[PDB]
RNA sequence: CAGAGUGUAGCUUAACACAAAGCACCCAACUUACACUUAGGAGAUUUCAACUUAACUUGACCGCUCUGACCA
């Protein structure tokens, strides 16, 4: 053996769930686009017809030689009005939830265009000590099983998760205190594999306050300083 | 009636000339240069010069080339230049910045083709 | 000239691709990815063009070659729906399904979490990303369907 | 029969085993580029230069001028920096650059330039015209003092004197008038001569004009060392170089 | 078909330096390429290669 | 209809502004890339002194990753009790035949 | 990011007017 | 927290001064796209003091990179 506790952690991300608001630029950038794409476009057959019906009334009012009285029943901005009232009716879901207003870290549904990352406490030494999800690795099994293990000895979950390759994403080691350090043991080497979470979430049983689900830029109040800046590496904010 | 370098008839660009207007443009700034068909420089103008870059707002725009070539212009009268070619590539002669020095050097007082040589 | 010392100065076709006259699929070896197409579904025409001009050009940037990018055929779709108190289905809209690929090789078995992670973080909204291995099904499906063999090749059956 | 290359040969650093993950030129005028650098590199075949290019001693030409100013250029950049921050900031430069409208005062920038590239400028192009080698017998000096030369040509026009263009003998039938930059105390030596005048001697030269122990830029309290004579290029003998010396 | 003038001859202004079929030898400083790409003397003097 | 001055002003202005508001998301792109990249690759390094058994594994393809299927996110999120509208999907797409 | 390249017009020259429309899913979510 | 090395924007053994250069890079138009080309865009000497010289040399001061301490 080696003096050095090998360990497979994982790094389970649940992606945004809605789409990232605009910042200022790219808003009026997308009016100017917006605004370029109607000027050198054609008329629609939508345009058209609110056109020729303009005209109609204008040769029924004015010229007075119509041949036709049926016509269409509808015409071209009196159908616009049907459609805003439907639109009008229909209630979108809250991009922001309850979770967020509520602050409630434990749970999926906070900060849905962000990209959260998974977060449990364990226990070190009577200490407790915020961690990715790890676990220790067996002979008869690769370092990226490790992590899948871990992911199957959480607290009652349902979670779906997909690994991206079979190489790790980071690594951080680190040296027990000097009263237990010893030859056979002097410390361990986590080793990270990033999944997504397709589906799934803990369990209401599951649920009872050992996990937080964090955005990368409040991932530093649980972590520590020297274990922050080796999962600020590889996990993005883009 | 002195000899021009005649030949090179299958390489780019031609010899034949006594002078020619060389144009470098790069990422940040635009040299002209006059230069013998030997090789010396005979006079230059460049944006990289603080006696021009003070006066330009971008030194790699249509302006800087215009002003390259009406500063240019103005040295090559003063050194005795009044003739010379240039040697474009199919896009660099139909690109504004080009067109806009060219006009600039003519109006300026150089001629950009040159006489032919006298033989007899 | 041969008997000089400057001889072959010349030379240049050796600096240069052999080509000399479908495709045959590449399998990638044990650390690298064959032929993958990258798909890239849309309900919104500019969309599509827009990721997949984005996916080729962040392709450029990491030096991974991009085999092929092409359209795959539009597909439409009709949009009924049951109308109130009635048993009529109306045409409510007709919903067009846009299909853009991006056909990349090379890609390394250790690179490929950090490509797909960047491809995937940046999908705008409504568009689908599906990337697959090339296979001559899939090659086979952008060609018209031949009713004329099917007929001939029915008959031997 | 093979004989090995004297030297390394062209394109042997490529690397032809990854030859489809090198990058391309993909353009004329990247190919071009490298290829004129390639062109004026020294090699140790037969080339053009070897036969047609000017022989050039290799020992450097001996400077005999003044010394060059002494600057700071910490300075100089930090009020460099600061006018151009100053320009770009101005909302009207950037629309008439954008407009392309902007242009560049040509006095001005001749009077920066006469102080800056200027003298670097005169000495490229008087060695152009072969003055360091007829008169110096190669050796240069970088002329740091401008010297402005004009002739009167009626009483209302002058024809400046700069460095090749072109003066009548007629223009220049008497002496013209000089203007330099001149401390008190300062002494001074005027000449002009004719560099292809001569009849006889195809090495020799014209005295046309020598003052000497000018007091500062006082040039008509000097001594007439030898007094003003006008340009007499003869007829059919081509373009002659008449160089004023300080 | 080949060269007529070796390098250090002497040519005249005129004088054919090499016939070819295909460009092997290419036309140099003062050397004229006929339509059928033969390279001729434009000036009297030396042949280099 | 001709664009005002001042109009065609503002639309070159709000474009030079997007040429360097659209190169600074491009860094933090090339930098998160090469810090990923970075991470992984100092993590492989460490593997492999640790235990050259498993990184051989490690460095592996994995034959699961592909087809590898990932939606866009959506502008508002589901609505736990919502009932969409009954209808019928009809493909009308052309179907293109090659004769001769 | 999503809006990493969904700024975007229509990219051709003859083109009929398109409006901004919001697709309703069958789970709610909408584009 | 200590000990070493280390220092122009992404790279460069670019920078004699006449000058902070060349390339890489970003947007738009052309291109299915890429590429090319055109027309635009953003940039650096870590900071002071020493022939005032100095991006360069010696000092401090900062940032960086390793080696230990600390670490679950
Ligand atoms: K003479
Ligand atoms: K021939």
């Amino acid at each position: 053996g080696s003096p050095w506790r090998l360990l497979g952690a994982l790094c389970l991300q649940r992606p945004p769930v809605v789409s990232k608001p605009l910042t200022p630029l790219q808003e009026e950038m997308a009016s100017l686009l917006q605004q370029i794409e109607i000027e050198r476009s054609l008329y629609s057959d939508h345009e058209l017809r609110a056109l020729d019906e303009n005209q109609r009334l204008a040769k029924k009012k004015a010229d007075l030689h119509d041949e036709e009285d049926e016509q269409d029943i509808l015409l071209a901005q009196d159908l616009e009005d049907m459609w805003e009232q439907k639109f009008l009716q229909f209630k979108l879901g809250a991009r922001i939830t309850e979770a967020d207003e509520k602050n409630d870290r434990t749970s999926l549904n906070r900060k849905l265009d962000r990209n959260l990352v998974l977060l449990v406490r364990e226990k070190f030494g009577d200490q407790d000590v915020w961690i990715l999800p790890q676990a220790e690795w067996q002979p008869g099994e690769t370092l990226r099983g490790t992590a899948e293990r871990t992911l199957a000895t959480l607290s009652e979950n349902n979670m779906e998760a997909k690994f991206l390759g079979n190489a790790p994403c980071g690594h951080y080691t680190f040296k027990f205190p000097q009263a237990m350090r010893t030859e056979s043991n002097l410390g361990a080497k986590v080793f990270f594999f990033k999944a997504l979470l397709l589906t799934g979430d803990f369990s209401q049983a599951g649920n009872k306050g050992h996990h937080v689900w964090v955005t990368k830029d409040e991932l530093g109040d649980y972590l520590k300083p020297k274990y922050l800046a080796q999962v600020r590496r590889f996990v993005s904010d883009l | 009636v002195a000899r021009k370098e005649r030949g090179w008839r299958t390489v780019f660009p031609s010899r034949e000339f006594w002078h020619r207007l060389r144009v470098i443009r790069t990422q940040h700034h635009v040299e002209a240069l006059v230069e013998h068909q030997n090789g010396k420089v005979v006079v230059s103008a460049s944006t990289r010069e603080w006696a021009i870059k003070k006066h330009l707002y971008s030194t790699r725009n249509v302006v800087a080339c215009e002003s390259i070539g009406r500063v240019l212009a103005q040295r090559c009268l003063e050194a005795g230049i009044n003739f010379m070619v240039y040697q474009p590539t199919p896009w660099e002669a139909a690109s504004d910045s080009m067109k806009r020095l060219q006009s600039a050097m003519t109006e300026g007082g150089v001629v950009l083709r040159e006489p032919q040589r006298i033989y007899e | 000239y041969k008997t000089k010392p400057t001889h072959g100065i010349g030379k240049y076709k050796h600096l240069i691709k052999a080509e000399e006259p479908v495709r045959a699929i590449n399998l990638g070896t044990d650390y690298e990815y064959g032929v993958l197409n990258i798909h890239l579904t849309a309900y919104d025409m500019t969309l599509a063009e827009s990721y997949a001009q984005y996916v080729h050009n962040l392709c450029n940037s990491l030096s991974i070659k991009v085999e092929e990018s092409y359209a795959m055929p539009t597909k439409t779709i009709e949009v009924l729906q049951l109308q109130d108190q009635g048993s009529k289905m109306l045409l409510d809209s007709v919903l067009t399904t846009h299909e853009r690929v991006v056909q990349i090789s090379g890609l390394s078995a250790t690179f490929a979490e950090i490509f797909l992670e960047i491809i995937q973080s940046s999908l705008p909204e409504g568009v689908r990303l599906s990337v697959k291995e090339h296979t001559e099904e899939d090659f086979k499906g952008r060609f018209k369907a031949r009713p004329e063999l099917e007929e001939l090749l029915a008959k031997l059956k | 029969r093979r004989t090995p290359p004297l030297g390394p040969m062209p394109n042997s650093d490529i690397d032809l085993s990854n030859l489809e993950r090198l990058e391309k030129y993909r353009s004329f005028d990247r190919y071009r580029r490298r290829a004129e650098q390639e062109a004026q590199a020294p090699h140790w075949w037969r080339t053009y230069r070897e036969y047609f290019g000017e022989k050039t001693d290799p020992k450097e030409k001996i400077d005999i001028g003044l010394p060059p100013p002494k600057v700071s250029r910490t300075q100089q950049l930090l009020e460099r920096k600061q006018a151009i921050q100053e320009l770009r900031a101005n909302v009207e430069e950037e629309r008439a650059a954008r407009l392309r409208t902007a242009s560049v005062p040509l006095d001005a920038v001749r009077a920066e330039w006469e102080r800056t590239c200027g003298p670097y400028h005169k000495q490229r192009l008087a060695e152009y015209y072969g003055l360091y080698r007829d008169l110096f017998h190669g050796a240069t000096f970088v002329p740091r003092v401008p010297l402005h030369v004009a002739y009167a040509v009626g009483e209302d026009d002058l024809m400046p004197v700069y460095c090749g263009n072109e003066v009548t003998p007629t223009e220049a039938a008497q002496a013209p008038e000089v203007t330099y930059e001149a401390e008190e105390g300062s002494l001074w030596t005027l000449l002009l001569t004719s560099l292809d005048g001569h009849l006889l001697e195809p090495d020799a030269e014209y005295l046309h004009w020598l003052l000497t122990n000018i007091p500062g830029n006082r040039v008509a309290e000097g001594q007439v060392t030898c007094p003003y004579l006008p340009p007499f290029p003869a007829r059919g003998s081509g373009i002659h170089r008449l160089a004023f010396l300080l | 078909q080949g060269i007529k003038k070796m390098e250090g001859h002497y040519v005249h202004a005129g004088n054919i330096i090499a016939t070819q079929r295909h460009f092997r030898w290419h036309p140099g400083a003062h050397v004229g390429v006929g339509k059928n790409k033969c390279l001729y003397a434009l000036e009297e003097g030396i042949v280099r290669y | 209809v001709e664009l005002t001055f001042e109009e065609t002003e503002r639309r070159a202005l709000l474009l030079k502004k997007w040429s360097l508001y659209k190169q600074q998301e491009r860094k933090m792109e090339r930098d998160t890339i090469r810090a990923m990249l970075e991470a992984q690759q100092e993590a492989l390094e460490e593997l492999q002194l640790e235990s050259p058994k498993l990184h051989a594994e490690a460095i592996k393809r994995d034959p699961n990753l592909f087809p590898f299927e990932k939606e866009g996110p959506h502008y508002t999120p589901p609505i736990p009790n919502y009932q969409p509208p009954e209808g019928r999907y009809n493909d009308i797409t052309k179907v293109y035949t090659q004769v001769e | 990011d999503s809006s990493r390249a969904s700024l975007t017009r229509v990219h051709r020259q003859a083109y009929a007017r398109l409006y901004p429309v919001l697709l309703v899913k069958q789970d709610g979510s909408t584009i």
